[PDB]
């Protein structure tokens, strides 16, 4: 294993509370109001996906145990532009459909000083152009369930000086605040849509613990130092690591992982199956004799 | 004299910045790249370097264009019938010659054919009509003339075919370019009875376009020779 | 050069077999995890299935959206290495193919609602390892454990099954020499019901036969749907264990 | 905003824990807790609008 | 078939010093073409090459521009289907660096290449492999000849099947092919394609000199 | 296949291109990623594997056999190479095709006297290529999978006579027994250029902002050819110096034995 791990097997195309079953019947109490995941005929009430059987007041619903992420409203969303179409663009986000966005739903560079132009409409590839990530959050709903987003604020934008990774959206819950300081210079930003991006700490973030004409530059800092994109490496590499064993991502998983890492030497040692592992493991117990 | 008259493509003409001793004084020459020449990166020995290069065979033209003197000139390379112009592209204040594709009610879909040049010329550019690759343009009912801005009707302004010279306000979006016709040297120029059925008809009135063949007369928005 | 027959007076097949008896099923949830949003690898008998389940998501081409329902895309490969002797030429255009394609998203479009996914797709895709019999029956097995991998919404299972007649007696899943011996029904059954999805029959069959080989089918389906509803169940049983 | 509310029939939280003060977010700027919140989202509905 | 007329089904088919020739804009039909000719000892080469562009791409986002080439075998089927892609997407891997994309954004540059004819002497008691260096050239021709913004002269030779293609004098490779033929050529490989480049460099540039005059 | 922004391009290109070159992920210039490899699971068939990439990038190859005329039939081994929910047709699927057929010749890079039966019948040897998932250029993908399969290949047995220039037995081979398939299968290697750096196994990130590629093959314990430069982008593609090249023989010149090592295992 040198230089590649090939683990290998043969004869084989691969390797390895009440109970739920498709045809199933849930209940059989009329009064129940039946939510996602089930189906009723008069008092019958039956489960139309496999998961487990959740009571919420008179809200009978069946939990799903796999499916996409869902957009809930107030969601601190990150997404990457899919198209740009008339005065919207429309932002992948890793849900069923495209994330929607309006040219007023935006905020120009030199703001408030700025006055309404009718030419914005047409040169929205300047601001937001297919492949650009940033910052969002989730401002209303469709019919559907399709997602409104907006960037008003200073928090929220496009995404520079740093790397992109992906964790199912599951892993990731709603909070306070998904934007997040760690140790070496480096911040993390939590989506809940399960898309992570990790960049060099800003004067921003460092306020929150305490230049409108380039919110949109595709540029990054020209000094970025080694350390902290070895810095980043390793931090991406351990978020891969609690995803890899279902571990929900949280602020303190990540910086307990980051600093667990430092056993091993080499960065490029955390992409082994055993190392994931084994790191995720040392977490929940970690928290079990803390706890 | 320094810099060759004729470059082909890839040929080095002059480095970034330049400047000569006159008068006592030094002399700054600023080279900037134009059409046909490329401003790229060249290292030698471990050193970087850049230097105006051209991309196309042609003569080399320069020209300026704007105590301690200062000067800007422009490097340039001119191809030397058959006619090509890619560098000319619709751009807002320029004059085009379109043609009418579709009209609805509250605007009018052209194509773009042609574009009047600088000081009369135009650029043609050629592509093909049966396919759509054509640039493709838009003339909003508001722009249509200046008098009564708000209420205008469509089908007695434009028609089918009929060739409209108009100026582009701004680009827009990917599928159609801003057109006016507001002024008085814009509006349909080359026209003919009954979407093309007829003879060919001449412009007389601003508002008003007749034939002097068949006695025909047509309502449109005619320009000003 | 050799002969064979096909029920024996033992009650005995070519195979071993006897009249009633499914082949072995094996089935598997969560396989490709990395490649579409539900996945599932069937292994019913040699036959050897892998389903994907891609969406709900955009539509590659606007001009292909409806804004009432999903649009629902059903691609099966069959690979040339499926059979003992490999096949020359590709299959996908081939009008059997293409009616086996329809014939599955008829199937499908009534057990779907596909009311509460508007302006997006659903496209599966299936490739077809090994081949031995009642292929049409496995591939409506493939897709019904994909899609509920992939979280979608569906009224009920829809289990497939292979049938095969001779004389009296139908042989229930029918492998490819019987399949080459004797007509076969390839029968698509909803859930627990007597409903039928599908109803698949291609060679001649004695008009007497059908009633009672419909009830064969319709009771072992019934066993096929047990075992699939085992074969999660069990999986997350053992999927927890391992978590622990 | 202070709630106008000076009894609360039909509670499961005590009109006392209702009424309190919490300290501001960062991220959001403090606000009076509904009174009812948690009665709107544990209480139970009759069952025949069901 | 119902396209073309293939004729009888049940029927079979039948069963049995460098010099250089350089012309350019000769087809009306695009935005720019050019014929190399290429005869060495019995063995000689002839292709044309047809550019279409830079034509505009309605609703591309493209920042830069898109080329494509495709090889058509003109009169001799000896070429596979499969082998043409492979070329191909060899010369495309060259172009993209030759040619300035950032000059031609939502805009698309087709590139047709006609294998009209190759003369193959073979005595009796790779193959493709020396055609390659004749179409980087006449490409190269037909671009520049077109209009298109090259960073600089694309070339290339043929030494015992492994072909190599240059730009910047030689100083750099913008690609590389090796099928076969014999190990340890790499450095006499270099050197004997590096002199095969220049040569077809000078004549590339004195064809432009010659008809653009 | 990957969409970036220009801003992540940009730092990625700045992470890979350093002179202490870093991957995103943190890997060295010369690591692969972990792989997983299935053999034997396809009893119709002679041989078979299935590989697992790191990403998800997931390719399955069978191998099947069939008694030809070695004096009509000129290529005794063919490769096929396919794509669900992708067409045929496309540039990369040919040219894939094309490549992998060279790699794998009869008098090439692959032992054919093993596929010799009689003095006038032979093995034809069909590997059928499935590439359900990839991110990347798959070439080296197949080609480790193509390895495995053929390195657990069983052929039938021969009975009848091997001389049909004078008696002409017809070809019979006896039943049950079978005789695996003793043979060298190359492998394909796949780099990429980032400035002055060149990277083994490169990802798709990577991939993407690379200045060019390389596709070098490799047999018997040293280079061999097909091998051919590789634009792994569109948008970022670049000459070369010559010393990269060869910087690049090298590279895999040394660290092919133990990739061969790690995946010798029966």
């Amino acid at each position: 294993s040198e230089v590649i791990t090939i683990t290998k097997r043969n004869g084989a195309f691969q390797n390895s509370s009440q109970i739920v079953t498709p045809g199933e019947l849930v209940t059989d109490d009329p009064i129940w109001m039946r939510g996602h995941g089930t189906y009723f005929l008069d008092n019958m009430t039956y489960s139309s996906v496999a998961g487990t059987v959740s009571r919420v007041n008179r809200l009978l619903s069946v939990i799903p145990l796999k499916g996409r992420y869902a957009p809930e409203t107030g969601d601190h969303v990150v997404g990457r532009i899919a198209e740009v179409g008339n005065k919207r663009w429309k932002v992948d986000i890793g849900g069923k459909q495209h994330a929607v966005l309006m040219l007023g739903s935006v905020n120009l560079p030199g703001g408030i000083l700025r006055r309404k132009s009718e030419s914005d409409e047409l040169q929205m590839r300047s601001f937001l152009k297919e492949g650009d990530l940033l910052n969002a959050e989730v401002q209303s709903l469709f019919q559907d369930g399709s997602a409104s987003l907006h960037t008003r604020s200073l928090k929220y934008g496009k995404l520079r000086n740093g790397m992109f990774c992906q964790v199912p959206s599951s892993l990731i819950v709603r909070a306070k605040n998904h934007t997040h300081n760690l140790p070496g210079n480096i911040t993390v930003v939590l989506g809940v849509n399960g898309y992570i991006w990790l960049r060099k700490t800003s004067q921003m973030d460092l306020a929150r613990d305490t230049s409108s004409w380039q919110i949109y530059s595709d540029e990054n800092d020209p000094s970025i130092s080694n350390n902290i994109r070895q810095a980043i490496c390793r931090y991406a590499n351990v978020i891969k690591a609690l995803a890899f064993c279902e571990i929900g991502i949280t602020q303190q998983r990540i910086v307990s992982a980051y600093e667990a890492s430092m056993v091993y030497s080499n960065v490029g040692e955390l992409i082994e199956k055993n190392v994931m592992e084994s790191i995720g493991s040392d977490i929940l117990t970690a928290e079990k004799m803390r706890g | 004299f320094q810099f060759p008259e004729i470059a082909y493509p890839g040929k080095l003409i002059c480095p970034q910045y330049g400047t000569e001793n006159k008068d006592g004084e030094d002399i700054i020459f600023n080279y900037v790249p134009g059409p046909g020449t490329k401003l790229i990166q060249y290292e030698h020995n471990g050193r970087t370097l850049e230097a105006i290069t051209a991309t196309l065979v042609g003569t080399v033209r320069c020209e300026e264009e704007k105590r301690r003197t200062v000067k800007n000139i422009l490097v340039s390379v001119l191809p030397g019938a058959n006619n090509d112009f890619a560098n000319n592209l619709p751009k807002e204040g320029d004059i085009v010659l379109t043609r009418v594709t579709r009209l609805s009610l509250q605007r009018a879909n052209v194509e773009i054919l042609a574009v009047e040049d600088k000081p009369a010329t135009f650029s043609v550019s050629q592509a093909s009509s049966d396919l759509g690759e054509t640039f493709r343009g838009i003339i909003r009912s508001q722009d249509v003339r200046s008098t009564d801005r708000d209420r205008v009707k469509v089908i007695e302004c434009f028609k089918p075919g009929d060739i409209v010279r108009a100026q582009v306000l701004s680009l827009g979006d990917g599928t159609n370019y801003y057109l006016t016709t507001a002024r008085n040297d814009l509006g349909v120029v080359f026209a003919r009875a009954a979407n093309g059925a007829g003879g060919l008809m001449y412009a007389t009135d601003w508002q008003m376009m007749t034939s002097p063949v068949t006695g025909a007369t047509e309502k449109r928005k005619c320009a000003k020779p | 050069m050799s002969r064979l027959e096909i029920y024996s007076p033992e009650g005995l097949r070519l195979d071993g077999r006897r009249w009633n008896e499914l082949r072995r099923f094996e089935s598997s949830i969560n396989t490709h995890p990395h490649a579409a949003d539900g996945s599932s690898y069937m292994e019913q008998g040699n036959n050897k299935i892998i389903t994907l389940v891609k969406g709900p998501k955009e539509p590659r081409l606007k001009s292909q959206m409806d804004t009432s329902k999903a649009l629902l895309n059903v691609s099966v490969n069959i690979t040339k290495f499926s059979k003992f002797e490999r096949s020359k030429s590709s299959h996908k255009n081939e009008r059997r193919v293409l009616e086996i394609q329809t014939s599955l998203v008829r199937m499908f479009e009534k057990n779907v609602m596909l009311n509460i996914y508007p302006r997006t797709v659903i496209d599966i895709e299936i490739h077809v390892l090994e081949q031995d019999g009642g292929i049409m029956g496995s591939l409506i097995n493939g897709i019904t454990l994909a899609l509920i991998d992939a979280g979608i919404s569906m009224f009920d299972y829809i289990s497939g099954i292979s049938v095969g007649l001779y004389d009296t007696t139908p042989l229930l899943d029918t492998n490819s020499l019987e399949e080459n011996a004797m007509s076969t029904v390839t029968l698509g059954v909803v859930g627990k019901s007597e409903k039928l999805s599908l109803l698949l029959v291609e060679d001649k069959i004695p008009l007497d036969r059908l009633e009672n080989v419909l009830a064969i089918g319709i009771a072992g389906a019934h066993r096929v749907r047990d075992l699939m509803d085992e074969e999660l169940r069990k999986h997350a049983q053992k999927r927890v264990s391992n978590a622990s | 905003f202070i709630p106008l509310l000076k009894e609360k029939p039909n509670a499961l939280k005590p009109l006392s824990e209702s009424l309190r003060l919490v300290d501001d977010d960062e991220n959001n700027p403090s606000h009076y807790p509904h009174p009812y919140e948690y009665e709107i989202d544990h209480q139970e509905y009759s069952p025949e609008i069901l | 078939d119902r396209r073309r007329l293939l004729g009888p089904a049940a029927a079979k088919p039948m069963a049995f010093e460098q010099e250089l020739s350089l012309h350019t804009g000769f087809i009306e039909n695009c935005n720019g073409s050019a014929l190399v000719e290429a005869r060495s000892l019995g063995h000689q080469t002839s292709l044309i090459s047809a550019v279409y562009g830079p034509r505009s791409i309605r609703g591309s986002f493209t920042s830069q521009g898109t080329i494509s080439i495709q090889l058509k075998n003109g009169l001799l089927e000896k070429y596979n289907t499969n082998e043409l892609k492979e070329v191909s997407s060899f010369l495309m891997g060259i172009f993209n660096s030759v040619v300035n994309l950032s000059r031609y954004p939502k805009s698309g540059i087709d590139i047709f290449v006609y294998l009209t004819y190759d003369k193959d002497l073979t005595n009796n008691p790779s193959q493709i492999s020396s055609l390659i260096p004749h179409c980087i050239t006449s490409i190269t021709l037909a671009l520049a000849d077109a209009g298109i913004e090259l960073v600089d002269m694309a070339g290339a030779g043929e030494a015992n099947g492994t072909v190599v293609s240059f730009i910047k004098n030689g100083e750099e490779i913008v690609g590389f092919w090796k099928d076969d033929g014999d190990d340890e050529d790499l450095l006499e490989c270099l050197d004997r394609c590096k002199e095969q480049y220049n040569r077809y460099r000078d004549l590339m540039i004195s064809c432009l000199m010659n008809q653009e005059t | 296949h990957m969409s970036l922004s220009v801003a992540e391009k940009s730092y990625l290109y700045d992470s890979l291109a350093s002179t202490p070159s870093i991957r995103p992920d943190g890997r060295l210039p010369h690591q692969f990623r972990p792989i997983e490899i299935f053999t034997d699971f396809l009893p119709s068939s002679n041989g078979s594997s299935r590989i697992i990439a790191s990403d998800g990038s997931e390719c399955i190859v069978s191998i099947k056999s069939k008694v030809v005329d070695h004096h009509v039939e000129n290529e005794l081994l063919q490769v096929d190479v396919d794509i669900a929910g992708q067409r045929d047709d496309a540039l990369v699927v040919e040219t894939i095709t094309s490549l992998l057929n060279k790699v794998l010749k009869s008098g090439s890079g692959v032992d054919s006297s093993k596929l010799q039966l009689t003095k006038k019948y032979s093995f034809k040897i069909f590997v059928d290529v499935l590439v359900i998932s990839s991110h990347s250029h798959p070439i080296s993908l197949i080609s480790f999978a193509i390895y495995s399969a053929l390195n657990s290949t069983y052929l039938p047995k021969l009975i009848s006579a091997f001389d049909d220039l004078e008696v002409e037995e017809l070809p019979t081979f006896h039943d049950y027994d079978m005789v695996k398939l003793d043979i060298n299968p190359p492998l394909v290697f796949i780099l990429a250029v980032v400035g002055n750096n060149m990277l083994l196994d490169p990802a798709a990130n990577e991939s993407e902002v690379a200045n060019n590629g390389l596709i070098i093959s490799w047999s018997n314990g040293k280079i061999t050819s097909p091998i051919r430069s590789v634009a792994l982008n569109d948008s970022n593609v670049k000459s070369f110096k010559p010393h990269l090249l060869k910087q690049g023989l090298a590279m895999v010149e040394k660290y092919a034995p133990d990739v061969v090592r790690s995946l010798e295992n029966l």
